[PDB]
């Protein structure tokens, strides 16, 4: 049988300069509109009726401080389609209410979809395993989890990241004061496995690269390596010897090594997504009531923990009114929580 | 919203006179406010003594009255302490310290209109924020 | 084979099961002598009036603390960068209370530290190895003299250097957002281009030597045990993980040349890692992060807010509460 | 093409400059090019500095690093620091400018037109890395070269205008410098107090007559040790304990300049005698103390008695006890109470700051100072908005200090790393295997196991 | 290789650069004039700096209804005199 | 020799042609005056 759908498969697995397949039928357009719309509505939509903001080239901002901003807390979870019941099939006002933000949210998540399909096509018709997309899971439950579970367990869209250097700077800081999100063990998780997947890439690529066996001539050792042969280019004895006499402890066995750094920074990834579940429903790690005990009835208990929440009232109140406008926050300078003179 | 006319109308004096200044008057006065009195009064306050801003209503209730054009001016020349009992030019930038503030030696009468024609300006534009400080920033 | 020879042949064998060396000569006292006092300290020192107002942080876990909230809290804002040995003080209960240990542990870990850096060194040159291990670990060594040194000696006070301590560490950044808006200085977003980057490549190159691993084992095995340790042979191969990461990206997206592959593996967090370590150094010197603060105005002149004004916001929050007792006159200048 | 590609020298093009390790013809022209760079910067810079410069602003308010250079050598200034003629700034700008012409001509000489190789050419402009006798003589030709450099300092402070000293009696002002300090125990005393604070190391030297002293000193010593290395040889504990080779030289070299950059970062950040605070603002201790002189200032004129105004903490709000017990302002700044400056030592007594001085005896142009070091404290963000992070647009200002020793840090930080790179290849290449391991002689295989 | 002519001979061909020598400047004119018509503005409904605000008010005109958003943001377009 | 469209020529245009409109438009708006 050689009908139309093999002659397809044909045609789209053909080994060209960039590869298709059928996962390219859901991968190219979808990635291709979300970039297409951050640069659109970066370099041209303004986020003035949704959070009172600039926030485009068009307006005066620079590549730090453009975005495209979340859609007014009053949509709701909306979808915002474009022919949707708020913008009625009106482009402009479809860009004035956030339409861009659920346009490139939603065709951003269905892009890495097509990119993690991408990953096990070509992996199927090479013939490795398939550890690549497995790994790209890691991202793709931080995504999810940042960009859809957390706004969806809020009270809209509104609350989700707005796509910007700086508007991703206030999220981490909105995470400070109102979640206190430094303290959360899931959070914590992941900064071990973000660093110590750093930490591993630098120290593996050193490794190898000063324990090279001497292959040629050159004082440039680079030419000294060719991807047919069979020897290990570098000397696993002697970096085993090394790492033993300086640290007490070496990898020995180069499977197990790599497999490691597949797993140390995908499951510090998967542990902080967790963490954003909760915090979808202000499940946080915000409090040790133990400590909040103490310190009620004992004005001279002082820590660390307790300085840092007063930077999260501070926070909070300082911030919450130019951040929601929604909200209608009137705060009285005589309320704002401050400290002696400051 | 634009700046215009009405913005740039401004009391010259204390018997109600006004002034209407240009767009490039005001912006003069910005530059040569920032030039020469911005270190210590940036966004109408007064870093080195925040009890005194530059807010109108403050200016008013100086004496004697600093709410217009002229009473700046001559502020500019010979400043005094809030209730005109003291003169501050040895401690305070004004031509008659020229000598000792250096920045006050290239200003020209028509710079200090243009310096006091901001000061009374910026609050209309900028309601609160002028002489409130940090917390509406 | 007099007695110095003798001494000198120990210390320098590549026989011994921890290489010492003349670097490990400094550095196993020194890295001693932090940790028994950081242990000490950590479970039971008493509290410690870190900025100088008579107002004691408590620490340690014997003082109402857990994991996440103790630390060794930084020397006394009165002491400043005064040199604050035990001999310097009336007794060691003074010395407690104002931060003494910080002292004792910072500059013996960081003496300890530098040493741990020339002996990498030192044991490549003993067997035969290049010499540049230690060259990347100059990164995360640069990041602890940033926040353990250069950043006090900018602001004049050990109490702003970075406290011992999980909580502590987040008070530390906190206030710096406050105070350098570190969040938008380039060389701060260097280190997590660095950091994000090294994390991914890290996953990248464990996945791609892991899909193309050579069918070695059964099923029922674990597929390492297909690798042995010294063999001559590689045990995956990089042509088929070539094949498949070109075909991903485009071909000239790929390495096919392992060497130069485990160069940028390198050169990439440590070099981001620099500009990290180099932001907190410069930033002691009060060189802050980009302000945005009312730069976009409208026709008429009112301020039109963007996402750099409500960082603004939030960062006055953190500075108007920050050390709340401890601030006299209205600018924070250190 | 000698030497000019990857198969010839063993160099890849990244790296191409180490093609002229062995090439002294080519690698003199590539350094004499490179001292035509700095000379232009210097002139080019200065010259942008002046014609940008304008005498009634302060030097610290308009970017300036090169004109207070030479405003402290006494050119240009007079009392208060005062600009009186800006031609000296233009004339070392213009010499400066024209000189990288006649350095960048002999480079590009040099470079591309000269031997290639000197030692077939000259004997004595010829050189091996490895004669250590020759190595040594070169290195005493610029010792002798930088002993004299230093001896025109002592020259200008001495015989030739004298030196901008901040802490002359009248508000500071040119003075020439009539006995420099000689006495060893105190030229050399500064080299054995403690770095840290209250002492300060060499960066605490504070009078003009000591700076001038130790740079006769140091000419001495240079001058005398660039002839001990050209009459001598390097000892044999010395010939043990080093690798003569170029790159292992250079490593020297880089590891030295590191060490001078992070001692020149502190120097302009802490020091306000070779570094006036007239020229390049307030120190960061400085601004600090000044703010809390402004706000006793003006609470005192409220009618505030400030020696026993009890703060929130139960410290003075004002005043306080440093750990020794020196009177000492209070707030935040008591991590500065080490700072001296001219404008605040008229109120120090022998126990500190002296409370009927502070009622009594505060002048106006004290007042003028503090406030203006106050609001010019070295804080601003990297567009030079001035002032602390979370201050609004409106004062283009970022301190020269800052600029300063941002920038050193950075690159002596840089050298650091240059020193540990080349030290350790330097290192690998003298024993053999900087190019890997040899698989037939693997050193490791010829050890027993650890366990 | 995979069949395609290679970058480096097309883009050092001169009929490449006959070709875009012409496109890629009428691409940029093109850019330059969709903002300098002002037309930028009026297919994104993105403010010019005199229509952030009516003249003497100070209130944002944010979208508070999710149905009548529409009407809201024509509403506060009106109010610009 | 050489076909002149092919996907990767789609590819190249369907990101270039955008980019440099877009560089124009960016160029001008940095002659825009309040
Ligand atoms: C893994 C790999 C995945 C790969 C990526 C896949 C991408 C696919 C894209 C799918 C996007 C789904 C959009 C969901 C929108 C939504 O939810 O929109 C939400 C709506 C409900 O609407 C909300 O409802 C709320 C409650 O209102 C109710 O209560 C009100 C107050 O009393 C009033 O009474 C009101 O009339 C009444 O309706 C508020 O009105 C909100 O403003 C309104 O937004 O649900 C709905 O559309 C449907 C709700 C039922 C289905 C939910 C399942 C899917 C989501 C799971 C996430 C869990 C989140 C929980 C937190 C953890
Ligand atoms: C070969 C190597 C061998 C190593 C030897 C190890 C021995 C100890 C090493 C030094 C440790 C220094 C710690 C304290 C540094 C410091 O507080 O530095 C400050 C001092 C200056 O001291 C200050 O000096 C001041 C002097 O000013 C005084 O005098 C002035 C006169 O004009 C003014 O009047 C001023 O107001 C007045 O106060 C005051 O005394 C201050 O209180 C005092 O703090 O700097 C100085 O001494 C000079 C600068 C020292 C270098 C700074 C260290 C930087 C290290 C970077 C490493 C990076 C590594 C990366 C790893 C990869
Ligand atoms: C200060 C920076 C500096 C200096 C002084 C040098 C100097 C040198 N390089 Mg190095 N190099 C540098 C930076 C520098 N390089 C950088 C950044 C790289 C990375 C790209 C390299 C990579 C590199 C490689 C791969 C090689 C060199 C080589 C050389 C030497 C011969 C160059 C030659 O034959 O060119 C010939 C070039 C020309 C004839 C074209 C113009 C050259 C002139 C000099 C331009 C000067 C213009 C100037 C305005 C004129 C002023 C005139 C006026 C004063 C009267 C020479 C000593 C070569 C070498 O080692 O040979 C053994 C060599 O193979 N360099
Ligand atoms: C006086 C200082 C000095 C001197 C004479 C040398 C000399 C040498 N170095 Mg060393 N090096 C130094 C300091 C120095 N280095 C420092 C401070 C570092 C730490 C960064 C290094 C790190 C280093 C490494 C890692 C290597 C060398 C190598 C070499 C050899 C080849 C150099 C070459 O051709 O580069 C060619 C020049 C380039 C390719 C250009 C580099 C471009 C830089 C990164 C731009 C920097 C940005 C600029 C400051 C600002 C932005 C500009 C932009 C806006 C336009 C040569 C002997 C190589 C070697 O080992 O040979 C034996 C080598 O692999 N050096
Ligand atoms: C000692 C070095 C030094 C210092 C401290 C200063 C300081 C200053 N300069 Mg000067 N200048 C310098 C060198 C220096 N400059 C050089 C080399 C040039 C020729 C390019 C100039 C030409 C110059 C001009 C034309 C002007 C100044 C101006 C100024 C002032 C404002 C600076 C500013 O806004 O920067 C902005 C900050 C940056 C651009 C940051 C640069 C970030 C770099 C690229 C990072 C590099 C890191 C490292 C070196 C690379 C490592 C790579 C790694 C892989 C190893 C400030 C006083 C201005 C002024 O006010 O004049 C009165 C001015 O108009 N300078
Ligand atoms: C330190 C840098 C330096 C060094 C070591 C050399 C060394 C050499 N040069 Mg080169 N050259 C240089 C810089 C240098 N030159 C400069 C700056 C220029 C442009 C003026 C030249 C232009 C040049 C040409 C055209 C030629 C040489 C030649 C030579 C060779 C023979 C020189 C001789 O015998 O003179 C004998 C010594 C003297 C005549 C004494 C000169 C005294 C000077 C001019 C007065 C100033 C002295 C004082 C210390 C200067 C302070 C400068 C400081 C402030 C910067 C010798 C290898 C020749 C060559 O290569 O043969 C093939 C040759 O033809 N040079
Ligand atoms: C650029 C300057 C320079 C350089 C590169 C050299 C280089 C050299 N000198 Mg020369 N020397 C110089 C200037 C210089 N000298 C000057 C100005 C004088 C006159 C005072 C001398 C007088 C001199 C004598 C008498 C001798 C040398 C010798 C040597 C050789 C051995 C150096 C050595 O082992 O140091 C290593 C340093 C030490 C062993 C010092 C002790 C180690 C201490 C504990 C380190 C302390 C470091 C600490 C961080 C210090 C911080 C600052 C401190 C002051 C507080 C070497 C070729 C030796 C030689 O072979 O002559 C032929 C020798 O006998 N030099
Ligand atoms: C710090 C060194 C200052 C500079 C520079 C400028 N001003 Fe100032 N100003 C300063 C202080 C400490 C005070 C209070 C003086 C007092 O004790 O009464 C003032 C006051 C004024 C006022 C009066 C404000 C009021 O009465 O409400 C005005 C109008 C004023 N200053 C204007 C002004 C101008 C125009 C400046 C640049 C030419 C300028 N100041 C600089 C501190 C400092
Ligand atoms: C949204 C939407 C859409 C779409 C659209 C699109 C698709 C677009 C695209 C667009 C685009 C596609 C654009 C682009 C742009 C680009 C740019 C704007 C660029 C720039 C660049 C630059 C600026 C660069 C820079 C740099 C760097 C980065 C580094 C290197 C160096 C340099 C400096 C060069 C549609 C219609 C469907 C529908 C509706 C909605
Ligand atoms: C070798 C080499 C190199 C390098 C080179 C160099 C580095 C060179 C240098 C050069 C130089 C270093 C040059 C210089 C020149 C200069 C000049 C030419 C000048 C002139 C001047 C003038 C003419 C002046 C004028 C004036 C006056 C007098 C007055 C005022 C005004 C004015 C300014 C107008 C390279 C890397 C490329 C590569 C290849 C090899
Ligand atoms: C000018 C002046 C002065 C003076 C000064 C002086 C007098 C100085 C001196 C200085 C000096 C006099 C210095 C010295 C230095 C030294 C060093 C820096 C050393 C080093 C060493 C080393 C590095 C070694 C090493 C080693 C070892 C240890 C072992 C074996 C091997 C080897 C060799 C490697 C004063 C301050 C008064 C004032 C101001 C001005
Ligand atoms: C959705 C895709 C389902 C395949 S459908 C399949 O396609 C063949 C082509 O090879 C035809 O010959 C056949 O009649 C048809 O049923
Ligand atoms: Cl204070």
């Amino acid at each position: 049988e050689r009908g139309w759908f093999d002659i397809l498969d044909d045609w789209l697995k053909r080994d060209r300069f960039v590869f298709v397949g059928w996962s390219g039928i859901l991968l190219f357009p979808c990635a291709y509109l979300a970039l297409g719309g951050w640069l659109t509505g970066t370099t041209f939509v303004t986020s003035w009726y949704t959070h009172g903001l600039a926030s485009s080239y068009l307006e005066g901002c620079n590549f730090l401080t453009v975005a495209v901003s979340t859609p007014a807390n009053s949509m709701g979870h909306s979808l915002l389609l474009l022919w949707g019941p708020e913008a009625q099939g009106d482009f402009t006002r479809w860009c004035q209410l956030g339409g861009l933000w659920t346009f490139i949210a939603l065709h951003g998540a269905f892009g890495l979809i097509g990119f993690m399909l991408r990953q096990f096509e070509i992996a199927r018709l090479v013939g490795v395993r398939p550890y690549n997309a497995i790994a790209f899971s890691a991202p793709i439950a931080v995504f999810v989890s940042v960009f859809l579970i957390y706004p969806l367990g809020q009270s809209s869209w509104f609350f989700a990241p707005s796509f910007g250097v700086a508007a991703i700077f206030r999220f981490l800081l909105f995470f400070q004061g109102f979640h206190n999100w430094t303290l959360n063990p899931f959070h914590m998780m992941g900064v071990a496995g973000v660093l110590g997947g750093a930490l591993l890439c630098a120290i593996h690529g050193a490794t190898v690269e000063n324990t090279l066996f001497q292959d040629g001539e050159g004082a440039s050792t680079f030419r000294a390596f060719n991807p047919t042969q069979a020897e290990e280019t570098y000397s696993m004895v002697t970096a085993n010897r090394f790492w033993s006499q300086i640290f007490g402890i070496a990898f020995s066995n180069k499977r197990w090594l790599h497999f490691f750094m597949l797993f140390v920074p995908v499951t510090g990834l998967w542990m902080s997504a967790i963490g954003v579940v909760g915090l979808a429903l202000n499940l946080r790690s915000y409090d040790f009531i133990s400590q909040e005990i103490r310190a009620a009835e004992d004005p001279e208990f002082e820590t660390f923990y307790t300085k840092n929440l007063l930077l999260n009232e501070g926070i909070r109140a300082w911030m919450a009114p130019q951040d929601q406008p929604h909200e209608n926050f009137v705060f009285p300078e005589e309320v704002l929580p401050r400290g002696n003179a400051l | 919203a634009e700046l215009t006319p009405e913005v740039l109308t401004v009391p010259l004096n204390s018997e109600g006179k006004t002034i209407t200044l240009t767009e490039k008057q005001y912006l003069e006065g910005k530059r040569l406010f920032q030039y020469a009195c911005a270190s210590c009064h940036v966004g109408g306050i007064t870093k080195t003594n925040p009890s005194l801003d530059l807010r109108t209503e403050t200016l008013a209730l100086a004496t004697p009255p600093r709410d217009n054009i002229e009473g700046l001016v001559d502020y500019m020349k010979n400043p005094t302490t809030y209730d005109g009992e003291q003169e501050i030019a040895e401690v305070h930038p004004s031509l008659r310290s020229a000598d000792i503030f250096p920045k006050m030696r290239n200003l020209t009468e028509k710079d200090l209109v243009a310096i006091a024609g901001h000061i009374l300006v910026e609050p209309k534009i900028l309601g609160d924020k002028w002489g409130g400080g940090k917390v509406y920033y | 084979a007099n007695l110095w020879e003798r001494f000198c042949n120990w210390v320098t064998s590549t026989d011994n099961r921890l290489y010492v060396g003349w670097f490990g000569v400094i550095m196993i006292p020194t890295l001693l002598a932090a940790t028994i006092c950081f242990v000490i300290a950590f479970i039971a020192a008493p509290p410690v009036d870190i900025d100088g107002i008579r107002e004691p942080v408590s620490g340690s876990l014997l003082y109402g603390n857990n994991i996440i909230t103790g630390a060794v809290v930084p020397s006394s804002n009165a002491i400043g960068l005064h040199f604050y040995p035990i001999w310097e003080a009336a007794s060691l209960d003074e010395w407690l209370y104002n931060g003494g240990p910080y002292q004792l542990i910072i500059f013996h870990f960081l003496l300890g530290a530098s040493c741990y850096m020339g002996r990498q060194w030192e044991l490549s040159y003993r067997l035969g190895m290049r010499p540049w291990i230690c060259v990347a670990y100059s990164a995360p060594l640069a990041s602890a003299f940033a926040v353990f040194l250069i950043y006090p000696i900018g602001q004049g006070s050990f109490s702003d250097g970075m406290p011992l301590g999980i909580s502590g560490t987040f008070n530390f950044m906190i206030v710096f957002q406050a105070e350098h808006n570190i969040l938008m200085h380039p060389f701060h977003q260097l280190g997590v281009a660095g950091v994000f980057g090294g994390a991914l490549f890290c996953a990248m190159h464990g996945s791609l030597v892991t899909s193309s691993l050579i069918r070695e084992t059964t099923e029922t095995e674990s597929a390492n045990y297909g690798y042995k340790f010294g063999q001559e042979e590689e045990t995956y191969n990089i042509v088929a993980a070539h094949g498949y990461f070109g075909r991903l990206i485009f071909q000239y997206a790929s390495f096919n040349n392992s060497r130069s592959l485990h160069f940028f593996l390198a050169a990439w967090p440590v070099v981001g890692v620099w500009f990290a370590a180099l932001g907190i150094s410069t930033m002691a010197f009060n060189l802050n992060g980009f302000n945005f603060n009312h730069s976009v105005i409208d026709a008429k002149g009112n301020v039109i807010n963007t996402w750099a004004d409500i960082i603004n916001r939030a960062n006055l929050g953190m500075e108007v509460m920050h050390e709340r007792n401890a601030h006299n006159f209205p600018l924070d200048l250190a | 093409a000698t030497n000019r590609d990857q198969e010839s020298s063993g160099f890849a093009w990244w790296a191409g400059n180490a093609r002229l390790i062995n090439l002294s013809g080519k690698l003199l022209g590539a350094h004499v090019a490179h001292a035509g760079l700095i000379v232009f910067w210097a002139g080019a810079m200065t010259l942008f500095e002046l014609a940008h410069f304008i005498p009634e602003k302060p030097m610290y308010e308009q970017g300036l690093i090169l004109i207070p250079h030479i405003a402290t050598l006494g050119w240009g200034v007079g009392p208060g620091g005062e600009v009186v003629d800006t031609f000296p700034f233009f004339v070392v700008g213009v010499v400066h400018l024209i000189s990288s012409a006649v350095l960048g001509f002999g480079g590009v000489y040099h470079a591309i037109r000269g031997p290639e190789t000197l030692e077939e050419y000259s004997s004595f402009f010829g050189y091996d890395w490895k004669d250590k006798n020759k190595m040594t003589t070169i290195l005493g030709f610029h010792l002798i070269v930088l002993g004299i450099g230093a001896l025109l300092l002592v020259a200008k402070a001495m015989f030739f205008g004298g030196l901008y000293d901040t802490w002359a009696p009248g508000g500071g002002d040119v003075r020439v410098i009539t006995n420099p300090t000689l006495d060893p125990r105190v030229i050399f005393g500064y080299l054995l107090k403690s770095p840290f604070g209250g002492e300060g190391w060499i960066v605490s030297v504070n009078n003009l007559e000591d700076v001038v002293g130790g740079h006769i000193w140091i000419g001495l010593i240079c001058i005398a040790g660039g002839i001990w290395h050209i009459l001598t040889t390097p000892f044999g504990w010395a010939r043990r304990a080093f690798i003569w080779s170029g790159e292992a030289y250079l490593s020297y070299s880089l590891g030295a300049l590191s060490m001078m950059g992070f001692i020149a970062t502190c120097f302009v950040w802490f020091n306000n005698t070779v570094y006036p605070s007239e020229f390049y603002g307030p120190t960061g201790p400085e601004a600090s103390q000044a703010q809390a002189m402004t706000f006793l200032i003006r609470d005192q004129k409220l009618g505030a008695n400030v020696g026993s105004a009890q703060g929130p903490t139960g410290l003075g709000k004002y005043l306080m006890r440093s750990p020794t017990g020196e009177i000492i302002f209070g707030g935040e700044t008591m991590r500065f109470w080490d700072f001296r400056g001219p404008w605040l030592e008229p109120l120090r007594g022998p126990n500190g700051l002296d409370l009927n001085k502070i009622k009594n005896d505060i002048q106006p142009w004290q007042e003028r100072r503090a406030a203006e070091y106050m609001t010019h404290a070295p804080l601003g963000s990297l567009n030079s908005v001035g002032g602390v992070a979370t201050e609004i647009n409106s004062v283009n200002f970022v301190s020269p200090r800052s600029w300063l020793a941002t920038s050193h840090f950075v690159l002596a930080f840089f050298f650091l790393v240059g020193h540990l790179w080349h030290a350790g290849r330097a290192r690998a290449a003298a024993a053999g295997f900087e190019k890997g391991i040899d698989r037939e002689s693997e050193p490791v295989l010829s050890m027993p196991s650890l366990d | 290789t995979t069949g395609e002519r290679p970058f480096s001979d097309i883009i050092t061909s001169v009929r490449y650069w006959v070709i875009h020598s012409i496109t890629i400047p009428a691409l940029f004119i093109a850019g330059w004039l969709f903002v300098s018509t002002g037309l930028a503005y009026d297919v994104f409904g993105t403010p010019r700096p005199d229509s952030y605000y009516a003249q003497e008010q100070r209130s944002i005109p944010l979208v508070t209804d999710r149905f009548e958003a529409k009407q809201q943001v024509e509403t506060f377009l009106e109010q610009l005199k | 020799s050489y076909p002149i469209f092919t996907v990767r020529w789609v590819a190249v245009h369907t990101l270039a042609v955008p980019t440099i409109f877009f560089l124009g438009a960016i160029a001008a708006m940095q002659f825009i005056q309040r």
